[PDB]
């Protein structure tokens, strides 16, 4: 389908790079989403901005917040990367 | 480090983690993986678990239980009120709130029922904590798929006052389902029965799963019915044995009672795989020594009724869900009494022989699924 998609082929391109992924998880997010903000490379730039910024990243995705929600299957894809990109960016 | 699962239960409650590719259900400092859901007050101690489930006769007013029953309530509410008749606790009205009050350390005191469920809960960490060999914080806490929102951010508002973070409140048939992995199997839509019988209720859900995504279809059961009651047909067949046998009457008798009735529950767990038990009780009643038999044919004759009456709630959940018995892809064993030999066969027969998901300790499946769902939460379990 579309939606998996779209998620599966931004997963692809940002190669777990937390930033990058970030940055543009506005594109992937259902219709729908408020609690939002587009985020800029500007905000992304020290390791506090990109805990800051992640912890408000996986609050709108979290699989228990989606749960019986007609994205919850997106929800959940996006989350699971992001938990990855974040233990990438650790490890550095 | 890790986040736990924590099956939060009217009886009993559970603990597992999941950690280096396995889920561990954790033993209590008493050897036991399951642990009572009981708070005692007494004089110099607040007990909780199994020290407090084993001094219920000596102090039966002080030692609270059954707060899963006042979670998320009004006072005000006909099961608040229903239900307090039952216990030997008090149950006292703070603005529209049910509070319990008891006396702990020669002071009267009153408690929350997310609060005795916190105390539960802070047990259950300790458990947790005393096997990993550090502090644990982020956990995921079961509720009964029936429980509404308020009952809900109770159960969360126990945790937090555990002083745990509470990563998600999820079913508890789901949680089950979780344990089976019965969400990661490629096809079209699966009809799944959870046939809960634990303590002190009893729950059937049907769920359908396709693409790991789970929906209640319908529930049945009754609030009222578990192991207890099959712990009572006991009782009372033993203080009529020993009227008979001594011309007294144990029952105007709590204590003696209360006594008998711990006899009856150890017997019939021993019954699930030994076809009879012996029951030996030092001084039961005004110096008699009680000691006696119980064969499992007997357990099942004086059950016979509440056993086969589980399949009501069955047929009923298949209609409100609108399917026939043949349509149930997976069926799945929870709570200790599915243990009980004739449970299982009258299940079985009625699903014409189809076999039954019960690998996984009844009593604990919960927990393990809770446990799994708690470090999918985390990031402790990817791919
Ligand atoms: N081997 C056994 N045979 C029969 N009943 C058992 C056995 N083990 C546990 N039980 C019963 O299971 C009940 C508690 O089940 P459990 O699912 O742990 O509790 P909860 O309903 O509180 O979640 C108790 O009635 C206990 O006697």
């Amino acid at each position: 389908d579309p939606e998996k998609l779209k998620i599966l082929e931004w997963i692809e391109g940002k190669e777990r790079n937390i930033r990058a992924l970030l940055s543009t998880m506005h594109t992937v997010l259902w219709a729908g989403e408020t609690k939002w903000k587009p985020v800029g490379m500007a905000d992304l730039v020290t390791p506090e901005q990109v805990k800051k910024v992640y912890r408000k990243a996986v609050l709108v995705v979290h699989p228990c917040k989606a749960t019986g929600q007609p994205y919850e299957q997106y929800a959940k894809m996006i989350f699971m990367e992001l938990n990855d990109a974040w233990s990438e960016f650790e490890n550095q | 480090g890790p986040a736990v699962g924590i099956d939060l239960g009217t009886t009993y409650s559970c603990v597992g983690v999941f950690q280096h590719g396995k889920v561990e259900i954790i033993a209590n400092d008493q050897g036991n993986r399951t642990t009572p859901s009981y708070v005692a007050f007494t004089d110099t101690e607040r007990l909780i678990g199994d020290a407090a489930k084993n001094q219920v006769a000596m102090n039966p007013t002080n030692t609270v239980f059954d707060a899963k029953r006042l979670i998320g309530r009004r006072f005000d509410d006909a099961v608040v009120q229903s239900d307090m008749k039952h216990w030997p606790f008090m149950v006292v009205n703070d603005a529209g709130r049910p509070k319990v009050q008891v006396e702990y350390k020669g002071e009267t005191k009153s408690f929350y029922p997310e609060e005795v469920s916190s105390m539960v809960l802070t047990k259950m960490k300790e458990i947790a904590e005393a096997y990993l060999g550090k502090t644990v914080t982020n956990a995921v806490v079961t509720v009964p798929a029936y429980f509404n929102d308020s009952q809900r951010q109770a159960t969360k508002d126990a945790g937090t006052i555990a002083g745990l973070n509470v990563l998600c409140i999820i079913n508890e048939p789901t949680a089950a389902a979780i344990a089976y992995g019965l969400d990661k199997k490629v096809g079209a839509e699966r009809n799944v029965l959870i046939f809960d019988l634990g303590g002190g209720t009893f729950d059937v859900s049907i769920l359908t799963i396709e693409d790991g995504i789970f929906e209640v279809k319908s529930t049945a059961g009754d609030t009222h019915l578990g192991g207890e009651d099959f712990d009572n047909r006991m009782v009372n067949h033993f203080i009529a044995e020993f009227k008979r046998k001594h011309k007294k009457d144990i029952s105007e008798n709590k204590r003696a009672v209360r006594r008998l009735r711990t006899a009856c529950e150890r017997a019939k767990r021993t019954l699930s795989s030994s076809t009879q038990a012996s029951i030996e009780i030092d001084s039961l009643y005004e110096g008699i020594d009680f000691y006696t038999s119980i064969t499992r044919a007997r357990f099942e004759e004086l059950n016979a009724d509440l056993f086969r009456g589980t399949l009501d709630p069955v047929e009923k959940a298949l209609r409100d869900a609108k399917l026939d018995k043949s349509q149930i892809h997976d069926i799945v064993l929870v709570g200790g009494s599915t243990r009980i030999p004739k449970i299982q066969k009258l299940l079985q027969d009625f699903f014409n022989g189809k076999e039954l998901n019960k690998s996984i300790n009844p009593d604990e499946a919960v927990a393990y699924g809770a446990a799994v769902q708690a470090a999918i939460l985390s990031g402790d379990k990817s791919e």
